């Protein structure tokens, strides 16, 4: 009954409307992902729309860099999880990609796309 | 990266008080009279004064072999400007050795504009150079400014004297910065402030923020402030940033602004919490009503520039500011005339100096 | 852009002046005695300590409303280290009390690190809180310095004595700058130098470059120099530096290196003409033999990374280094840590304040 | 009575003239919204043209980091319009692109397109 | 019964997941390498895929020079691997690419690909 | 007998293996060149390739602006030879890239191209 993460973009590309979604190092970290291909639930401005799960990447969020941060700790053998927790929630991001399928209509037909 | 090593004893027990001195302030603004600003009202016309400064490379490393540009502008309006002081300070020179350089200028037989300026702010406010005290001789980091504070007075008093004999009259004359003078003497603010009061000039000195400012405390009490107006700083406000100043910088003994300061606001919309606040400077000869109709100039003359900026002082600021090629054609010219002013063997071994550093 | 405003008086006399005492310092150097270090010798263990740094947002011209944090580190040969130190300010709490929260630090001594350090250095060498003078209370700027540098004393007093009380004399410890204290009265100095002579430690400071000027001379002796080897500064180029950096900043005064000056040459080949020159200091009573062992362990140590180093310097630079990201995440521990002590009303005035100023 | 938003480009994009459009974190939120296809009226030079919506993007306006104030609010789970006005003021911006596709002359006929 | 490197970044590229290996410069010294096209296997949230090398190249991790820094240590005829144990530290990475093929269940049945 | 450059980078670009090679100064100054087509020896790992010298391109090294100080050379009416030995150094470089063809095995075998 919560928001799976955060939409931090969107935009129109091609005929269809996207959205970016970010999930943060607690929601990773109790066990929450998205399928690609799943199918979602997206609300905005009082409006139920379908969303179907296309992409999926990992992307450095604030200023920040992982590689270096995960190397080091690697080699310093540093267990991030036990040793170090305030490393670890600077990199555990992950970012998807939804398309709005269309909105469903209560005793009507289903209305594809939007123009909203 | 070694995060934990900082948290342990935390000791966060001074947050409190801080939270009530900050409210304390806060409550003081509270029951501060707001003179509406609406858009119309009588105005004065602008002239605004700036002065920007230039350094050339390694002028902090090595600045024996360096030197610095100062540059002095103002902007009337749009196009009644005065013209433009702009004086180049060897690093080696005298700068090493201050107390010299300005009796050599001063006593400048040329009388370039740089020198005529502070004549004529000396011979018309009184100000001698033992007014300067010691603080200008103490070492070049203080020199520099100290100079360029006196450059800034001199042109503004030279403008009055030579350029404007009797337009000055119905000027609002801006200078940018607070009205305060450090590492000066008491005398040299007596004479400023006398000079001032006797030609009866319209002097406010505006600025936006950082030196150190509690005072933008306005950035609450601006949130359900009924668009712009004007308001005057409390007087438990600026003792306490006083206080702070003087506990976080030191040699800040002269910041006590010679008046009274006021905050205006200039934007209603902002799109952020401390964006079109004007706080400006008035002199002790200046009532609650001169207030009033500056703010009317300052809102009159409002831009959105920089967020919510005077406009007349971003003009001014943009023409006295020195690109960097400015300070490496200089360092070529000034090559180019050793070269031919001296032997070529001096110059090239000046130049091989050059190459090994700076 | 109007440079020929900047050409109106140009003079081009104390270029000719400064082109004198250049050549002379050149010919003074030409004399000094080179040793060299044919890659091989007598070296030992190196023992590096540093000290870094950092302040939250907002610290620079809102000091109430942040903090620093201040972190030691030390790492040497076979691996071996040292616990590293680090300690947080709280801005507004020391801002309105120098000497009362350096007291209070360290009269706790109860685990922390610091403290612990502080002490021990104390006692180690019969320092007093007096010795320090009055520099350090003057102002925050003055504090953050003057404690930067006890407490990297106190480190290298506890390491000496607490770590290795028995292995300690087989180690040459290296300082990352010059072997000088600024800003403490002479009992201060007195006291370290008598300490280290009845240890007979084997101090060596690393300062690389701030030093300027004897680079620039130094650069150009080895460009005709052929060779890595060491030689001693003089006391006429000493002198002509000291004044020029008192000249430059008069709270340099009393920098002066407690002991004596060396350079020597680290890389044969360079792309820059001042790349792997090290300079470094050493106290009175080690000889001119013993600078000739210590460059050859400097020597033998040497790295490619910053145009020629030391590498044991960038290791410990690197290790006490602090993450931008660590005074960012440390608010968010703090609000946090705050919060569940005051309760959830005093905490949401605290964040409101600090999202209105910066 | 009002334009709805600003306009802040334009340009030639083949045989055809576009401008972009940006709507504000108070258009937004006083529901003002711009659909895909609409047709819109262009003021320029004292002459009218008629427009139509093509495209909608987010991008960050001024010195902004959207998705890590979003993802920091979202953490700390600060509800957006009641504790963080000012988060929320901005990174409330929207981007349009607008095409011209001429204007009405005279007897109700249509000049095609501009060399303006 | 080690991890080889550490991973560092993950993405779709296609109809195919893939991730970035490091391999650092202590397991580089253990004479540690990754043939192209070899198969490895890959751990995540307690299962297991199969995987396979697909590229290799070389980049610079943190904020360091490699090639002035090889530079000079070249023309002074330093050997990195006897005189130089910060530099050689400070340079000696490489990068690798894996793709996930699909994983082993039940009795053996092979699932193609991924969907997490 | 002593090798030409230094390597500064390698990778796998298509169905070879390639690596880029750095001349320096001192190197140019003593009159050594690689020509286009030419066949040298990699020793990597105990191991000896065949390649091949592919390209050859001009690049900054370190931090410089070679345009800017050739330009104001030639402006001030210097030689760099002669009068400017140090701004001759930091602008003498070149580079070349190499593709690994395979290598001699036992017999006089080919094992052609590599995975390593």
């Amino acid at each position: 009954e919560s928001p799976i993460g955060v939409v931090v973009s969107s935009r129109r590309n091609g005929p269809w409307a996207e959205l970016t979604l970010v999930l943060t190092p607690q929601e990773l970290d109790q066990g929450k992902r998205l399928l690609l291909g799943e199918l979602v639930r997206v609300s905005s401005g009082g409006k139920d729309y379908v969303g179907m799960v296309l992409d999926g990447y990992y992307e450095p969020v604030g200023r920040s860099d992982p590689t270096y941060t995960l190397a080091l700790a690697h080699i310093n053998q540093v267990d991030l999880e036990k040793e170090d927790p305030w490393a670890r929630k600077e990199v555990n991001f992950y970012h998807h990609r939804i398309v709005l399928l269309g909105r469903v209509v209560q005793g009507g037909l289903f209305a594809p796309s939007t123009r909203l | 990266l070694g995060l934990k090593d900082f948290l342990d004893d935390l000791r966060l027990d001074h947050y409190q008080d801080l939270l009530r001195e900050l409210d304390e302030l806060y409550q003081k603004l509270k029951q501060e009279r707001q003179v509406p600003l609406h858009g119309d009202g009588e105005a004065y016309p602008l002239l605004t004064l700036t002065v920007d400064g230039g350094e050339g490379r390694a002028f902090e490393e090595l600045p024996l072999l360096s030197f610095g540009l100062v540059r002095v502008a103002a902007v009337g309006v749009k196009g009644f400007r005065l013209p433009s002081i702009a004086h180049l300070l060897p690093g080696y020179e005298v700068l090493r050795d201050p107390k010299g350089y300005l009796e050599g200028l001063l006593e400048r037989s040329e009388e370039s504009p740089a020198a005529d300026a502070l004549k004529t702010f000396f011979r018309a406010t009184g100000i001698s150079l033992e007014d300067l005290g010691e603080y200008y001789t103490k070492d070049l980091r203080a020199f520099m400014g100290i100079f360029r504070d006196v450059l800034e007075w001199a042109y503004l008093v030279w403008g009055v004297e030579k350029v404007l004999q009797e337009s000055y009259k119905d000027y609002l004359f801006i200078k940018d910065g607070r009205l305060a003078q450090l590492g000066v003497r008491e005398s040299f603010r007596s004479k400023l402030q006398n000079y001032f009061a006797r030609k009866h000039l319209l002097l406010a000195g505006v600025t936006k923020r950082s030196e150190g400012l509690t005072s933008l405390v306005m950035a609450r009490l601006f949130a359900e402030a009924r668009g712009t107006f004007v308001l005057q700083v409390p007087q438990e406000l600026m003792e306490k940033a006083y206080r702070y100043e003087r506990q976080w910088n030191a040699d800040l003994e002269g910041a006590f602004v010679m008046g009274r300061r006021y905050v205006a606001r200039l934007l209603e919309d902002t799109f952020r919490p401390q964006e079109g606040v004007a706080i400006f400077d008035l002199p002790p000869y200046l009532g609650e009503e001169d207030a009033v109709k500056v703010a009317r100039s300052l809102r009159a003359h409002r831009s959105v520039l920089y967020g919510g900026s005077v406009g007349t002082v971003v003009e001014a600021h943009g023409r006295a500011s020195v690109a960097r090629s400015i300070p490496r054609r200089m360092e070529e010219e000034i090559l180019a005339r050793f070269r031919k002013a001296f032997g070529e063997d001096l110059a090239k071994k000046l130049t091989e100096w050059l190459r090994l550093a700076d």
